[PDB]
RNA sequence: GUUCUUUGUAAAGUGCCUUCGAAGAGUCGAGUUGUUUGGGAAUGCAGCUCUAAGUGGGUGGUUCCAUCUAAAGCUAA
RNA sequence: GUUUGACCUCAAAUCAGGUAGGAGUACCCGCUGAACUUAAGCAUAUCAAUAAGCGGAGGAAAAGAAACCAACCGGGAUUGCCUUAGUAACGGCGAGUGAAGCGGCAAAAGCUCAAAUUUGAAAUCUGGUACCUUCGGUGCCCGAGUUGUAAUUUGGAGAGGG
């Protein structure tokens, strides 16, 4: 194919050629908006084993997000990519945020490509792989962390080490910090 | 520097080179030098034709 | 009697008025069709054809 | 004068094309095929359009309209897709791949003319994306590649072929060397 | 860290960049969004702090003023 | 002597009593009695293979386990795809290395087999 | 079947390595196996890199580099 | 409550719902033969061991042929195109049985198919016919 | 149940023989400040520095062994 | 050719068609986050990963088909209940905090993309438009699209032939 080509190559992002490739578009996405819209995706093979096709209702959205936070360490605890998502969310509220993926980043500034799929596009409404988003379980999937890098976030994963938050950390608290009593008592 | 030398209680200076490598950082200004930043590229392994 | 006239002149045709339309609820106007929900997949329904729950009985 | 923003963009742009030290599989690009060559790899490559939407449509309602009522080789065209000519090259049935110059991410085409060089597929990469095109029914289509051919334009295609390792891959040995874009 | 440690932090990711040819509205630019946050110390903003203090920074005349306004302080919190 | 007590937090919020024990037991069987009206000549769940349970402490025990596997389905003499369409619980990632474990099984399968009537699809 | 050895993507990491060209790093480390040797050159790659496992497989990478580079 | 308080004091209504009796008591529908033969007096295991049928195959928690044969009474119990067989019919009036020089044929076998494709298509072709 | 349509060298499945055969990077990791956990094994996460490999890589268990396939997505009760 | 024409990017239009906000908020998913108090006075700690604040969903939500647990004669998505169990572990080893595997049971169900050429044929889709048996179908047209929509393939392998 083409794409194992285009993979293997975006692994390498201080090599040369993409060391030239990030000079020019970290600086020409400088000039433009904030978040504004992407022609097309920059990394055609990541947006695909994301979940981009390139079809009539599929949108690539560019964001960008200022970077870091003892009061300079005053936490903030949620990640950038997150913030990246829900603010491409509320510009595009028609949309329903499907994943998201690195591009290009700064001294000041990380960059991202979101994703994003129109689910009142006739053209997702049928086809039965894509037509889940519809579904109005998903209308802001990104604002209660159910993306990539959310579920990463809120520590979703199999395990002893995610014990504290595997359904969960807010419903395993209520759930164990629960006096239950039985009709005859335990 | 501003700080005392432990050789010595004079004031522990600095290299002319040294000062000179702490600008080069700052600027980024290639730091180890004899290297070329534009090396022409080897093609090391499109050399030989695949049968 | 003017509103069954545009019924009839609107008949049987995409975009009719929004007051001659379905009124139903704000989230059933959204959600899925019946062809847009019962549509699956390609590949589903060669599953579907090649197998099928059967029925059973578990004695004899 | 005062342009729009749009205008400075991409005039800035134009000029941070020219005044950067540019890596060499970059730039490896527009060190492009010249005008008469090709002029001449299109007056090949027009021989074989791949047969149009309408005029497909057309042939097929009259397979129907005769054939249920009332042989044929396999038809040759130029292969047009990246997946498909990079799956083509590596196969290894491409005599002449055809590469744009200008493509929207430039990172998409960039092991191509060094992947062509290592399978030993004659490749050329020719001006315009664009110009490709037109020859495929499509807007741009940033590869185009020739299988197989009548026999007929088989001699004209080995001739394009030796024309094409003595006009672009002897005069751009240089091109593998040398960082582009060190204009003052 | 002696010499031959700093010469390999040296190369960041922004090494292998010209300079001298690109036009000024281009590297006004890069240049504030080139900066590596590298961990500081209290002990170099100290030195620092020393290094920048100039002459006429803490004269006769604004230690007397500074008494002169510290006095009025302590007069303004007997006017309550 | 010795004792610990976890009523330091606002406990009083979160008290469950369980006053539906009785409610909740009628309403599982009511739901079984749903699904056998609707799942009518099938039981009400799928055949489930007989599995050793793992650590020292319970290794004397014999379990259900979730589902058989590929082999043992086919050393039955059928796929995997139709043991599904004839209730037989399928386990892709379980595997097979215990000899008395593995011929319990078949011989479970080979016994549903005789005992079982498929209806065709006319 | 672990990593199993898939002639073809060897040859697209390969194909990659050669068109890319060097990070910065590698570039003053490729320097570094020719004048210091392998003993520095270690040393730099695994305060470059996260642990010593990482900077065996590079410096090896490297030397591969150098092997087919300078020979054939 | 706020909205209850009210809904309660309104002339629209409650849209009262009385279907507590159908919780309990819901007919078997999937099976005639079972829907005939279902003591609804009885409860769901009841009403399977009645029949003879298995209701739970793993050994339940706890304490616990009359219509079976009749079921065991109804279990015991694809053509070719015109132009599929007009195609097997020219191959037959050339060539016969040789199905090496049956499928080397390029006017003909035109899809390059098979020896073991061609002889059963034929048998199919043959039952069909004379 | 009754009935109208099915087609096209169309779509599958089983077993054997024969020829091949990829697997998610500013991500894992490392350091680091801060938060957090029963998690002393440094439990999770967030920021910042640096940043990998494919007979890979992760997680456990007294020379090795076992068991998973990350960094993509849906799904009732 | 000092002309004409492809594209690329960026706009506009009371353009055609859509969609987002606000309410409710018990439960559910997030973000943000205290204090009174309790600890011997008390920077850790505790109340508490609580209340308040802010966003976002549905009939449930979330979770979910292992980069899981184990050490067995091995189990096998999640979730929930009994058990583990006030156990392991944490803590001025103080006040106090505090699980999970196993076993039993409730309920159970599995799958889908990206990455290998359809290349003897973009097989795909949206809209406009005229009919019809109208949650749609069919015909024609403008497009989206090869910087990749379809069919095949997902490790339980899988694919091309015989």
């Amino acid at each position: 194919g083409a794409y194992k080509y285009l993979e293997e190559l975006q692994r390498k992002k201080q090599s040369d050629v993409l060391r030239f490739l990030q000079r020019v578009r970290v600086w020409e996405y400088r000039q433009k908006n904030v978040i504004h819209r992407a022609a097309r995706p920059t990394r055609p093979d990541k947006a695909r084993r994301l979940g981009y096709k390139a079809k009539q209702g599929f949108v690539i959205y560019r964001v960008r997000v200022r970077r870091g936070n003892g009061v300079n360490e005053l936490k903030y605890q949620r990640s950038l990519r997150a913030t990246a998502e829900e603010r491409v969310g509320r510009r595009a509220a028609n949309l329903r945020v499907l994943n998201s993926y690195w591009v290009n980043q700064d001294s000041t500034y990380k960059y991202f490509e979101v994703i994003l799929v129109d689910p009142q596009h006739k053209a997702i409404r049928r086809d039965a792989r894509y037509n889940w988003i519809c579904d109005p379980v998903h209308k802001h999937r990104e604002a209660r962390g159910l993306t990539a890098t959310g579920k990463k976030s809120r520590g979703i994963n199999k395990g002893h080490k995610f014990n504290n938050t595997k359904a969960g950390r807010r419903k395993t608290w209520k759930r164990q910090n629960t006096l239950s009593l039985w009709r005859y008592r335990k | 520097t501003g700080l005392l030398d432990k050789n010595s209680g004079s004031s522990l200076n600095l290299t002319k080179e040294e000062l000179e490598l702490i600008s080069k950082i700052q600027r980024n200004e290639q730091t180890d030098d004899s290297i070329n930043p534009y090396e022409p590229l080897i093609d090391w392994f499109t050399r030989h034709e695949e049968v | 009697q003017q509103r069954e006239a545009v019924r009839q002149l609107y008949k049987g045709k995409k975009y009719q008025p929004k007051d001659l339309r379905a009124k139903k609820t704000r989230a059933l106007r959204r959600a899925l069709t019946k062809f847009e929900a019962s549509q699956v997949t390609e590949k589903q329904r060669k599953k579907q054809i090649a197998f099928p729950q059967r029925k059973y009985a578990i004695k004899a | 004068v005062k342009w729009p923003e749009y205008v400075r963009v991409q005039r800035q742009k134009k000029i941070l094309s020219i005044r950067l030290k540019v890596p060499p599989t970059i730039a490896q690009f527009q060190y492009t095929l010249d005008r008469n060559t090709a002029a001449e790899t299109f007056k090949l490559f027009n021989k074989y359009r791949p047969e149009t939407a309408a005029e497909k449509k057309e042939r097929l309602t009259k397979e129907a309209a005769a054939v249920a009522e009332g042989a044929s080789p396999k038809p040759y065209a130029v292969k047009y897709g990246l997946n498909h000519v990079v799956a083509l090259i590596e196969n290894k049935k491409a005599k002449l791949v055809l590469i744009a110059n200008d493509v929207d991410p430039i990172e998409l085409v960039v092991f191509l003319p060094a992947l062509c060089k290592k399978m030993g597929v004659p490749y050329a990469i020719v001006k315009g994306k664009a110009r490709l095109g037109t020859l495929v029914n499509q807007k741009t289509s940033a590869v185009a590649a020739l299988t197989e051919v009548r026999a007929e334009d088989e001699a004209a295609l080995a001739k394009l072929v030796s024309t094409i390792d003595a006009n672009f891959a002897d005069k751009y040995d240089e091109v593998k060397k040398h960082w582009g874009g060190g204009i003052l | 860290k002696n010499k031959h440690d700093l010469v390999d932090e040296g190369f960041n990711r922004y090494t292998f960049r010209d300079t001298e040819n690109l036009p000024d509205w281009f590297l006004e630019d890069e240049k504030e969004h080139s900066k590596i946050n590298k961990p500081i110390t209290k002990e170099a903003a100290m030195a620092i702090k020393e290094k920048i203090k100039a002459m006429n920074a803490r004269p006769i005349k604004k230690v007397a003023e500074a008494k002169a306004r510290k006095r009025m302080r302590a007069v303004a919190r007997l006017e309550k | 002597p010795i004792l610990k007590n976890h009523f330091r937090k606002h406990w009083q919020e979160r008290v469950k009593v369980h006053f539906d024990q009785a409610g909740k037991k009628v309403s599982r069987r009511n739901a079984r009695a749903t699904r056998a009206a609707k799942i009518a000549p099938r039981p009400l769940d799928l055949l489930r293979p007989v599995v050793r349970a793992p650590t020292v402490k319970y290794n004397r025990k014999v379990r259900a386990g979730r589902g058989f596997t590929l082999a043992e389905v086919k050393a039955a003499g059928l796929t995997a795809a139709y043991a599904r369409t004839i209730g037989i619980a399928v386990d892709h990632r379980r595997q097979n290395r215990n000899q008395e474990i593995f011929d319990a099984n078949v011989q479970r399968l080979k016994e549903y087999q005789s005992k079982i009537i498929v209806f065709p699809r006319n | 079947k672990k990593g199993a050895a898939s002639n073809r993507t060897k040859f697209v990491r390969s194909l990659v390595r050669e068109i890319a060209g060097l990070s910065p790093y590698e570039r003053r480390l490729i320097d570094l196996i020719r004048n210091s040797g392998e003993k520095r050159a270690r040393k730099v790659a695994k305060k470059r890199l996260g642990s010593f496992t990482r900077a065996k497989a590079k410096v090896e990478e490297m030397n591969n580099i150098i092997a087919a580079s300078r020979r054939h | 409550s706020v909205r209850k308080r009210k809904m309660n004091r309104s002339s629209v209504g409650k849209a009262t719902r009385r279907n507590k009796d159908k919780q309990r008591k819901i007919n078997i529908q999937s099976n005639p033969i079972i829907a005939a033969n279902w003591d609804y007096s009885l409860t769901m295991a009841q009403n399977y061991k009645k029949l003879g049928l298995r209701a739970k195959l793993q050994t339940p928690a706890g304490g616990k042929e009359t219509e079976v044969v009749k079921k065991l009474e109804e279990l015991a119990s694809r053509s070719q195109s015109e132009r599929e067989e007009e195609w097997l019919e020219k191959l037959y009036k050339k060539h016969g049985d040789d199905y090496k020089k049956m499928f080397f044929d390029k006017k003909l076998n035109i899809y390059q198919q098979s020896e073991g494709d061609l002889k059963r298509r034929l048998l199919r072709w043959k039952k069909r016919n004379g």
